[PDB]
DNA sequence: ATCGGATGTATATATCTGACACGTGCCTGGAGACTAGGGAGTAATCCCCTTGGCGGTTAAAACGCGGGGGACAGCGCGTACGTGCGTTTAAGCGGTGCTAGAGCTGTCTACGACCAATTGAGCGGCCTCGGCACCGGGATTCTCGAT
DNA sequence: ATCGAGAATCCCGGTGCCGAGGCCGCTCAATTGGTCGTAGACAGCTCTAGCACCGCTTAAACGCACGTACGCGCTGTCCCCCGCGTTTTAACCGCCAAGGGGATTACTCCCTAGTCTCCAGGCACGTGTCAGATATATACATCCGAT
């Protein structure tokens, strides 16, 4: 239907202009399922850390918001044990007008600082409002550990 | 939606819902209450929060204010055909009422 | 020699600028002291809260304003501009008020 | 002036405007689009987000929703897309 | 005690009641017919507030009491509570 | 201290920085919005109660209070208020 | 030589006459006809009982009788016995049907 | 099967009754029209409510006591159809 | 009392005190229901009965018939004060209007 | 079938209580039991908001008593105070 | 002021028919005895907020006068409504036939109430700064008498 | 048709003050997890009454004609509201002072709900008869034209 041109068109525009450092595209026989990879920003304790997510479009696109789910475990306050992602862009404040690159690139910025007001994980989120090297070093042993 | 998240953001609304279900439990109006009722009627709420407030800000800045007095709620309600309609018996304290002279009475 | 507006050309001006506030028209003592008369027949040495008087004024008000457009209405269409006591007889008949 | 094939291209499905509804905010979508926006989406504008329940509201009791003047233009400069489609 | 406060109500104030509801020109009877529909109307309304208070075991006439005497009638009142 | 009063000033609030997102709100207007919901609130939920009642049930469902939006509400605001709760009760269900 | 009746005096017989009774005044088959007309476009193919049309026939009627009371009074207020669209529009509005 | 200009069943002898009825002794020309755009918008108003009622109790026949509740919640309570 | 015979019997009453108490309880109106509510209710329920019966009896005896009708009920009703009062917005069906024409239409002298 | 509820046997005791020779029709019983229970819906109804509006969650005499005097006007709630008075009195004991 | 038609309403008598008042079977809802626990009554304390008084200043009310515009009464016209008669129309009544759908019964599966542990949302108390109120001066615009 | 003077209203710039909005601590109510009793969702059968059609009266509707009374416009009179000026009255504001009663807390006890058992009161069904509606023939109130 509609959704089946838009994702297609999604995807012509992002193989135009691919953004930095994120990759994106379709499982395998369908359009439907996708996988992206995601480095870690420069200006963040995640350098040189692969993330791989997997997204999945609702039938009724774009007027339905995809899901978006982490498959490798990261320390963030703003994501679950399990992949879930706390993010305005995917529940809150989603309008047809969005793609797939603002909302990765929406998660990229989520990636450069977190969101300590309404957190996912609160003990974690007041432990980075307490100190700042103990979040450094513990996402450095999880980036080491689980994304390299 | 997925669980694990506060319940008034589940339906994507700002009304709260564990409010509107306890308040609907426990005001006398039935002997069991839905699963769905407080969302439906919470969602129902915001919607006529945010109808009446969109028009009582464009009231404030048409008068070249920055807030909204009871004055800026009774024109934006009174100028409406439908909020009109609903809240017609009611009274609005320090709202005025509209300018509205018979044409009969003016000069000629 | 002096200047002297012609009759109802200051009644518009009145109804234009009173028309434009929020005001309370009534003055506050005198109100509250009727209300506590008027109470004074059902219980005495009643005490009423501040806003209590307050309510009353601002519902008072509203009746009676909203009673005048009717009795304006009435008027008008017995070929007049003068409110006259027949008016708001007829006006509260219809409403209900009087039967 | 009159406006180009590719500037008249729907932001949402990317086809030419049918029926095309202007938002107060300057916005132009078509119909469809409109009707599954606030249905299922948060009843604003998809680009703008203002709020427009209002304008909606008040236009919809007068069947005024539709924006006639480039319809027409729509319907007469460009017969092949809107036609097959 | 308080007796002839009726007469509180002055004719400007009616004056300014009827400016406000539209009213152009005024006869010279018509403060009178006020003055009695307007203690009509409060001697309605606070006997309802008065038996409100009164079951309560109360001495003292809230907000709340006129609130709910004025919701009772259809005349229903936004601003002081509810 | 005085005991807790609860209100819905807070979400008043928030739905106000949402449509207008730099006028703020005074006192009296902030009651008089208190006011309304609750005025609405409880128009809807005790024309759902009697609603129920009629039909023999012993459950207020959203198909009651669905009823009672279309009976108390204008012609269109009840269309748009109805379309509301239904996408809230679809998107919270799944 | 035939008889004739004075303007007036036949039209204050039927006003005693259908004061006294209690009886419908519109035909039966042409209301519920219009009721059933009425009903087609909220929900298609409906079925009314007996006692829905009657209702809705002794309801109507009462509405219809209230208003001409007052539209009557509305006429006698501008020095008139016959009643005009004008008298209708007023009581309506007093009475807060169509604001 | 439709239904059409079945108002003018409400003929002129009809609202001379009721308006007789009423207490009224003299009549306009113009009345009768302005009796049927009320009449109709009148039975439009109870009626839209009580198919709502008869809608949501999942029937397909409106009953007497759907019009009472209707009538009950526009503000005219009717005695004598049960309630 | 004597605690013995029928709740009614036991008040003076003719209405049911225990089929009004059931449908206190179970009416949706309160948590809890006291036990003198039900005796109260019905006592005001009987005394208003009493009242429009006895108006309507005598609108028929005046009448020269031996049966109430909704006639006479609506004349018992519009005729009284009070009763008109509480009754104001109620249509009672066959009840017909209360006669009355304005001085101003009956004919000349 | 189902059996349908109603105060028609009360309402004549009361009518052979009052009228003894006078019987009544079938449509002015209808109407004699849509009066009962309109009245009866008022009335619990404003009891049950007082109840409500005092915190209480108990529906007592006292409050009956309150709504009476609410709804009805000033002869009719006077007598019906005073014989509700009598009959809970007349209970008690 | 009536006088006598002419019409319509009220009154008295026969009659017969269907709705009202009463009687019978029974089955479901109300009464009777008992136990448990939480809601409400009562006493005590705290402190908020309601009532009472006093002095000043000044905005609003009261009183009076001149007059002009509006309310009220009287005349005249012509047209629109009432009353009556003859003709066409469709309501009202009875009777028959069909079936859509309201109404009741039996199973059972999913939904909502209760309960215990927990912790974050929302309330109360504080504090600061910008929006709104107020004042002083000027520009613009209705208003009215004179042309 | 207009020119111009006195009065009222809106605009603009500067000053200040208080309440609107954000922040911090915390207490309790909303969320999660698990269990269980029952409400209503669904399928199946019954039999009620809602709908459709047909023919016969005759009651109500409709169209037309005449005439007349009442709605509406015009003119005249007078008197009562309106606009303005000066004086008198008390409302509004700021302040202080006392204590009445509203609001919270703790303890207790007794009133009401839940449960089981039992039986009679009120509901469905059937029947007989008399109150009231209908038909018919007088008696009188009422209306309208005419001196
Ligand atoms: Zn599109
Ligand atoms: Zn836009």
């Amino acid at each position: 239907h509609m959704a089946l041109k838009r994702i297609n068109k999604e995807l012509s525009d992002l193989a135009r202009d691919p953004p930095a450092q994120i990759s994106a595209g379709p499982v395998g026989d369908d359009m439907f399922h996708w996988q992206a990879t995601i480095m870690g920003p420069n200006d963040s304790p995640y350098q040189g850390g692969v993330f791989f997510l997997t997204i999945h479009f609702p039938t009724d696109y774009p007027f339905k918001p995809p899901k978006v789910a982490f498959t490798t475990r990261i320390y963030h306050p703003n994501i679950n044990s399990n992949g879930s992602i706390c993010l305005d862009i995917l529940r809150s404040q989603w309008s047809p007008a969005l793609t797939i690159s603002k909302v990765l690139l929406s998660i990229a910025s989520l990636l450069d600082d977190p969101n300590p007001d309404d957190p996912k994980v609160p003990e974690i989120a007041r432990i980075y409002k307490t100190d700042r090297d103990k979040y450094n070093r513990i996402s450095r042993e999880w980036t080491q550990k689980y994304a390299m | 939606s997925a669980k694990a998240c506060t319940r008034s953001s589940r339906a994507g609304l700002q009304f709260p819902v564990g409010r509107v279900h306890r308040l609907l439990r426990k005001g006398n109006y039935s002997e069991r209450v839905g699963a769905g009722a407080p969302v439906y009627l919470a969602a129902v709420l915001e919607y006529l929060t945010a109808e009446i407030l969109e028009l009582a800000g464009n009231a404030a800045r048409d008068n070249k204010k920055t807030r909204i007095i009871p004055r800026h709620l009774q024109l934006a309600i009174r100028n409406d055909e439908e909020l009109n309609k609903l809240l017609g018996r009611v009274t609005i304290a320090q709202g005025g009422v509209l300018p509205n002279i018979q044409a009969v009475l003016l000069p000629k | 020699k002096p200047h002297r507006y012609r009759p109802g050309t200051v009644a518009l001006r009145e109804i234009r600028r009173y028309q434009k506030s929020t005001e309370l028209l009534i003055r506050k003592l005198p109100f509250q002291r009727l209300v506590r008369e008027i109470a004074q027949d059902f219980k005495t040495d009643l005490r009423f809260q501040s806003s209590a008087v307050m309510a009353l004024q601002e519902a008072c008000e509203a009746y009676l304003v909203g009673l005048f457009e009717d009795t304006n209405l009435c008027a008008i269409h017995a070929k007049r501009v003068t409110i006259m006591p027949k008016d708001i007889q007829l006006a509260r008949r219809i409403r209900g008020e009087r039967a | 002036a009159i406006p180009s094939l590719s500037e008249c291209q729907c932001g949402i499905c990317m086809e030419i405007l049918v029926e095309p509804v202007t938002l107060p905010c300057n916005h132009t979508l078509c119909k469809p689009c409109f009707q599954s926006t606030v249905e299922k989406a948060s009843l604003c504008c998809p680009f703008c987000r203002r709020r427009v329940s209002s304008w909606t509201r008040y236009h919809t009791r007068r069947n005024s929703l539709v924006n006639v003047e480039l319809w027409t233009i729509i319907q007469k400069h460009y017969p092949r897309e809107c036609k097959l489609r | 005690v308080l007796r002839d406060n009726i007469q509180g109500i002055t004719k400007p104030a009616i004056r300014r009641l009827a400016r406000r509801g539209g009213v152009k020109r005024i006869s010279g009877l018509i403060y009178e017919e006020t003055r009695g529909v307007l203690k009509v109307f409060l001697e309605n309304v606070i006997r309802d507030a008065v038996t409100y208070t009164e079951h309560a075991k109360r001495k003292t006439v809230t907000a709340m009491d006129v609130v709910y005497a004025l919701k009772r009638q259809g005349r229903t009142l936004y601003g002081f509570g509810g | 201290k005085r005991s807790r009063k609860e209100s819905y000033s807070i979400y008043v609030y928030k739905v106000l920085k949402q449509v207008h997102p730099d006028t703020g709100i005074s006192s009296k207007a902030m009651g008089i919005m208190n006011s309304f919901v609750n005025d609405i609130f409880e128009r809807i939920a005790g024309e759902a109660s009697r609603l129920a009642h009629y039909n023999k049930r012993s459950t207020i469902t959203s198909r009651e209070i669905q009823t009672a939006v279309r009976l108390l509400l204008p012609g269109e605001l009840a269309k748009h208020a109805v379309s509301e709760g239904t996408k809230a009760v679809t998107k919270y269900t799944s």
